[PDB]
C-alpha cells in the first residue's frame, strides 16, 4: 500500500513519526509572526516548520523548545516572490539570502530537541537534479540529532517570459527516479505541492511515482515531504498517494472547519459566535486550527489500521481518487 | 477597508493567549465530559472494585507465623492496576510495608529475605516473586498483593530505592506514607488514582522518562495541597502535570522549605535532567488540554494507550 | 423588520434593485484585474464595482456595458494600505484626480459614484456628508452614494483609537437627516463594528434611523461584505448592498465561502486544467452570488424558508439585533 | 512555492472564457434538463393544443390569405399581437386604421360570435380568439407594428414566404420561440424598443443554419445569442440589401441599436447562467 507508517530514525529507533501534519511560521505574509509564535506555543506541542531565513534577518526569536522537533527549513520560500497554492493575496520583496547566510544559521543552530534541516534553494540559484542531490549532501551537515531533508526544486531559472517552461514550474520527476539510490544519503525527500504537478491528479500521479522508486531501493520507512500542503482535502490525498510529512501556511489564514478549510470570518460566525471579543479571534483560530491538525493527523494514522472509515470527511472522494490513480 | 487586524491589537500574545485558553476551559459540553467520565471509570475499574477487606486479611494471614517479617504501620493498600499498567514503583503501587529487623546486607537481601520466607510459608495457596521493588503475592483468585520490603535502624524504617535499587532511599516512609494517606483521604481517594493514571500516561511515552515513582507520588502531593478544582480524574490528572512541569525544575521540599530527599537524583535546580522532564510533562499537558477543548475522546485514549 | 426591498429610483421608478450583491474589481491583489473583466463579462449580466483610481492609472481599460449598471468607487481602497475582513494576504490619490475621473465618465447604463475618502484625508461626519455633496456631481444617470468614513487619521503607533477604526455611528444618526440629499449611505464592513454583533447592530441603528425620517427605500451599502454567511447576516440588521473581493480569492460551496483548491477537488474534478480553475470559479462564484441574492430577495416573501443553509445561524442573530432595537 | 498563478496562464482572457464555457454546455444534467421541458410545455400548452384546424373553418365560415398561417395564439400568458408570428389570416380589402375599424363591423354581420379591434388585429372570441390583420392592395402592404396610422413598407409576400418555410424548416418551432423570447423582453423593466416585425425578422436570420436541438430550451437562447449581434446591423436577407423593417433603429452601430443589443446580450446571459447553475426558478422569471 501506498500509504505507511514511516519517520526519521536514530539508530533504528523512530524518533519523528509519520504521518505528520507540520504547523509553519513564516515572515512572509506575516510581519507579526514572532506574535503567532509566542501564542501558539502554548498548544503546540508536537513538531513545527521555521525558516532560517527569518533567523537570519530576526523576523522570529524564540524560544523553539517549546516543539517536539522542529524543521529548519532552508529559506527558499521567504527568498521567492513565488508563492503556494494557497496563498491568497500578497503584497513580497526578498532580501538576499546566499548559501553563506544559509550555512552560518543551520551551522550555528543548537537545540535540546531534534532537528531536521532542509537542503537549500534560492529562485535563482537551480541545478540539474542528480547536482541537486550532490549540493544537499555536501551543505547538509552530518551531526547528532539533525536529520537530514533534500527539497528537490526545478532545474531552470525562470526566464522572465510571458510563460514558463516546464523546467521551471516542474521538478523532474523522471529524473529524481533515476537516482533515487542516492537517497539513502538522506533522512527524508522534499517536494513542494505547486512544482510536482499541475492538479491534483497529477500531484497525487508523481508522488506515487517517487514512492514506488523509494519502495524499490528499500527505503520503504522514507517520508516524503510536500511543502506547502496543509488543507482537509489535499493533505489527506496526498498521503494516501505515499506522501508522509506535510506543513504550510494554510493553518494562519483560513479555517479549517468539518472537512473544509473557509474563510475565517464565516468560522467566527458558524462556530466561534458573533460576539466574541475581536481581539481573540485570530489567536483562536490558531488554535483550533493546531487541534484540528492533529485530529486528522489521527485520521491519517488510523487509516492503516481502520481503512477509509478513519476518515471522517470527505470518504467517498478519497477512496475514488485513490482507485483512479493507483 | 479599515484599520485594524494585527495578530494582538497591541497586546501581549501571551496574555490573549490566556484570554482564549481561560474562555475554553471554562465551557463544558455534557456529551463529551460523559465520554471523558466513562473512559476514567474503565480504566479505574480493577482500582475501585478490588476486593480491599480480603487483601486486609491474607496480609495479616500472610505474616502470622514469621517472627521476622512485620506489617508496616500505615494501612495503605494501595495496590491494584489501572489503565493496564502492572507496574510497582512507588507507595502508590504498594499494599504495606513488610518491616525486617536484621541493612547493611542491602535491600535486595531484605526482599529475598521476605521473599523465601513468604513462599515456604503460603505454598500451595499463594505464589511469590520479587520484583525490581516489591514482593508480589498472587493467589488463585488473580489477586496479587504487593509488599515493600523495608528494615528497622536506630535511624528508622528505610524503605528501598526506585532507581538505585543496591541501596536504601533516602525518603522518611512514616512522613512519606502519612502525606500520601492524608492527601488521599482529604482528596476523595482519587489522589492515588490519579498518580497511577499518571504514571500510566508517561509509560506510554516513547522518549526517555526519568522521574521515579516516589518523585512522582512527591509532585502529586506538592501539586494538590491547594487545588481547589473538580474532584475527578478528568481535571485532577491535568492539573498533575502542568503543576509538575514546573515543580520538577526545583528540588522538592515540604510547606517549610525541608528537603524531604527525593529529587536528589535529579542534579542540582534548572538541571539538563529537570529540563529535559518539565518539557515531557509539558507536551502532556499541552496534549490534555488540547484533547479536551477539541472534545477529541480518541485522544484521551491514547494518552493511555 | 429590518430587511426589505430598496435601491435606487428615478422618478420614484426602480432603476437598480436591493438586496444586491456586486462583483468588485480592484488592482490591489489583483496585477492582471484587467484579464479578469473581460473573461467574467461573458457571465456578469447584473451590476458590477469598478475603482476611480483604476480607471485613472489604467489598471482597467473596459469596456464596461456589459454590466447592467457600474458602481464607481473612489479609489480609498485602492490607496489604502487598510484591508477588509477577507483580505488574505499605495500611489497618490488626491481629490482632483478623483473629480477629474468621475467628471468625464460616460456610460450608457446607470452609473452610482462613490464619494472620496483617503487614509489621510478625514473629516467629522458632518463635514464627511458636505464634502460628499460637494464633490459628487448631480447629473442625469448618475447616482449618489455616501461613504462614511472614520474622523480621524492614524496615528501610527502599535494601537489606533476607536475614532480611526471605527466610523462615528452615533453621528450618522444624529445627522441622518442630510441623508436626503444622496442616494445610497456607505459603510465598510471592518469599520462598522469591531466584531459580527457589533456590525449588525450598528447597522440595524443606521437602518431605523433612516426610517424615522421616511428613507424607508434608501440602500445601505457594506464595503468589503461579499460571502455566504456575513452578507444575509447584513440584510436581515437592515442593509442592502453588498460588495467584495472575495469571490475572485475563495470559492463559494454549499453555503461556506471556501478555499479554491479544495473547491477544485470536490466539485470541479480532480483532473481539470489548471489554466481553467481560476476563471471556472469566477464564474461559478457569480452564478452563486445570483443564487444568494435571489435567496434574500426571497426571504421578504417566503420567510427563512428561503435560505438554503445556515438557517438555525440567520434566525438567532436576527433575533439579538432586532431586540436590543 | 513555484512559478504560476496567472488568471489565464498566459492565455487570452476570451480564449480561457470559451474554454469554460464550452465545457459547461457539453455536460448535462437530466433532473433539470426534464424540469426546463416541463417549464415550456405547460408555456407552450395554449399554443400546442389550439384547434388550428376549427381556426381555419370558422375563418372560412366567416370569410383567407394567400399562404397559411394560423400563427394566432397566446403562449406564456402573453396576450399580445405585434407582428406576423401572432396573426391567423391576412384579412385582404380592395382599393391603415380605416381598413381595421372596416374588418370589425362586417364580421358582426356574419355572424352574431364577438368582434373586438385591437392595436393591430381584429380579434374574434367565441368561447377560442382569432387574429385577423386587415390590409389594402395597392402589392401588399400591412399596418406597421409602431405606429398606428403608417404601412409597414415591408414587403407582406416576402415576410410570409419566409416565416412559414423557416417555420416548418424548423418543425414548427420557430414562431413559438419568438413568441417566448416576446415574452421574455415584455417582462423586462427597461424599455422594449423592437417592434414585432423585426423580432420576427430577426429570429429568421437567427435561425436560418441551425443545426442545434428543435427544442424550444435551445432554440430561445439561440436567438438571443443571436440577434445581439444582428440587431447592430441593417436588416437584410441573403441577397437583398433592404428588408424595410428596422430603418426606425437609425444607422448600423447607433445607440439605439446597441441599447437594445446590450438587453438583448443580457438575456442571453441570464439563461446561459441559468441553464449553467441548473436554476429552474431563474428560468421562470424570466418568464415571469
Ligand atoms: S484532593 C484536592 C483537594 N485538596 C486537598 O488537599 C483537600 C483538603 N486538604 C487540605 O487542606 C490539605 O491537603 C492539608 C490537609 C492541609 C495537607 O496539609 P498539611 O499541613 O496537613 O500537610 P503537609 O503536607 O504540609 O505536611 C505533612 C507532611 O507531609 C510531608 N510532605 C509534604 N510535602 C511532601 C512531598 N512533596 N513529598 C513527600 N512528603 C511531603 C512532610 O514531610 C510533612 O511531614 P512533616 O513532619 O510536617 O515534615
Ligand atoms: S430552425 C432550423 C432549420 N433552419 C435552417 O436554416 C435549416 C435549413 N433548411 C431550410 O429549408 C431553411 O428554411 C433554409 C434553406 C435556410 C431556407 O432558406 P431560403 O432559401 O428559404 O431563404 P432566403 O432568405 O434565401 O430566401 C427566402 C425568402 O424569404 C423571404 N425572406 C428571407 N429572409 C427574410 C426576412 N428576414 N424577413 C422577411 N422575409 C424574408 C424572401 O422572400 C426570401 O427570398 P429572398 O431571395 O431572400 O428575397
Amino acid at each position: 500500500m501506498l500509504a505507511k507508517r514511516r519517520g526519521f530514525y536514530l539508530d533504528g529507533n523512530e524518533i519523528i513519526r509519520t504521518p505528520l501534519l507540520l504547523p509553519s511560521f513564516s515572515s512572509k505574509g506575516f510581519p507579526e509572526v514572532q506574535e503567532i509564535i509566542e501564542a501558539t506555543s502554548d498548544v503546540i506541542d508536537g513538531p513545527c516548520l521555521i525558516s532560517a531565513y527569518d533567523l537570519h534577518y530576526g523576523s522570529i526569536k524564540g524560544p523553539y523548545d517549546f516543539a517536539q522537533a522542529i524543521f529548519i527549513d532552508s529559506g527558499g520560500y521567504e527568498a521567492s516572490k513565488d508563492v503556494e497554492l494557497s496563498d491568497l493575496g500578497t503584497m513580497h520583496t526578498p532580501a538576499e539570502w546566499s548559501q553563506d547566510d544559509f550555512s552560518r544559521i543551520i551551522g550555528s543552530w543548537q537545540s535540546p530537541t531534534p532537528t531536521v534541516l532542509v537542503s537549500y534553494d534560492h529562485p535563482k540559484d537551480r541545478l540539474p537534479t542528480r547536482a541537486q542531490i550532490e549540493r544537499a549532501d555536501a551543505m547538509l551537515p552530518k551531526r547528532p540529532h539533525t536529520f537530514r531533508e533534500i527539497l528537490f526544486k526545478p532545474e531552470r531559472v525562470a526566464t522572465g517570459g510571458t510563460s514558463e517552461p516546464p523546467e521551471v514550474t516542474r521538478v523532474n520527476v523522471s529524473a529524481i527516479v533515476d537516482n533515487i539510490g542516492m537517497m539513502a544519503r538522506f533522512d527524508a525527500l522534499g517536494i513542494t505541492e505547486k512544482e510536482v504537478g499541475g492538479n491534483l491528479k497529477e500531484r497525487m500521479v508523481n508522488i506515487a511515482r517517487i514512492r514506488r522508486a523509494l519502495d524499490k531501493v528499500k527505503l520503504t520507512r522514507m517520508p516524503i515531504h510536500v511543502f506547502g500542503s496543509l488543507d482537509t482535502v489535499t493533505t489527506p490525498l496526498y498521503f494516501l498517494a505515499g506522501a508522509d510529512v506535510f506543513d504550510g501556511l494554510t493553518w494562519l489564514r483560513f479555517a479549517y472547519y468539518k472537512g473544509m478549510t473557509i474563510y475565517r470570518q464565516n468560522y467566527a460566525a458558524v462556530e466561534l459566535g458573533i460576539d466574541m471579543k475581536a481581539h481573540l479571534v485570530d489567536a483562536k483560530c490558531c488554535f483550533d486550527n493546531y487541534r484540528y491538525m492533529k485530529g486528522l493527523e489521527g485520521e491519517m494514522r488510523g487509516f492503516l489500521k481502520e481503512g477509509f472509515a478513519s476518515f471522517e470527511h470527505h470518504r467517498p472522494l478519497l477512496e475514488r481518487a485513490c482507485r483512479a490513480v493507483l | 477597508g479599515g484599520s485594524g487586524g494585527s495578530f494582538g491589537s497591541g497586546f501581549d500574545p501571551r496574555d490573549i493567549s490566556r484570554q482564549v485558553r481561560d474562555a475554553e476551559k471554562k465551557l463544558g459540553d455534557e456529551a463529551f465530559g460523559a465520554k471523558i467520565a466513562d473512559l476514567f471509570t474503565g480504566l479505574l475499574g480493577d482500582y475501585n472494585n478490588r476486593d480491599t477487606s480480603l487483601v486486609r486479611q491474607r496480609i495479616d494471614d500472610m505474616l502470622e507465623g514469621l517472627r521476622d517479617v512485620a506489617e508496616g504501620e500505615l494501612d495503605l493498600v494501595f495496590g491494584g492496576s489501572v489503565a493496564k499498567r502492572t507496574y510497582v514503583d512507588g507507595l502508590s503501587d504498594v499494599d504495606c510495608l513488610v518491616i525486617v529487623n536484621d541493612e547493611a546486607a542491602g535491600p535486595h537481601a531484605a526482599r529475598d529475605l521476605v521473599a523465601k520466607e513468604l513462599a515456604a510459608k503460603l505454598a500451595g495457596k499463594a505464589e511469590v516473586s520479587a520484583g525490581k521493588l516489591a514482593v508480589t503475592v498472587r493467589y488463585g483468585d488473580g489477586m496479587e498483593i504487593q509488599l515493600l520490603p523495608a528494615v528497622r535502624t536506630e535511624a528508622g524504617v528505610k524503605i528501598p530505592s526506585a532507581r538505585v535499587d543496591g541501596r536504601w532511599s533516602e525518603i522518611d516512609p512514616g512522613k512519606f506514607q502519612q502525606a500520601l494517606t492524608k492527601y488521599n483521604k482529604a482528596c476523595a481517594g482519587k489522589l492515588v488514582p490519579a498518580v497511577k493514571l499518571a504514571k500510566a500516561v508517561i509509560a506510554q511515552l516513547p522518549d526517555a522518562h526519568q522521574l521515579s515513582g516516589y518523585h512522582i507520588e512527591s509532585l502529586a502531593i506538592d501539586a494538590f495541597r491547594n487545588y481547589t478544582g473538580t474532584m475527578t480524574p478528568a481535571a485532577m490528572l491535568p492539573h498533575f502535570f502542568e503543576h509538575a512541569k514546573e515543580r520538577v525544575l526545583r528540588p522538592m521540599t515540604d510547606r517549610t522549605g525541608q528537603s524531604v530527599h527525593v529529587d536528589g537524583y535529579m542534579g542540582d535546580a534548572h538541571s539538563d535532567a529537570r529540563k529535559t522532564a518539565s518539557h515531557l510533562l509539558g507536551r502532556l499537558a499541552k496534549r490534555m488540554a488540547n484533547a479536551t477543548a477539541a472534545r477529541s475522546l480518541p485522544q484521551w485514549e491514547d494518552l493511555f494507550g
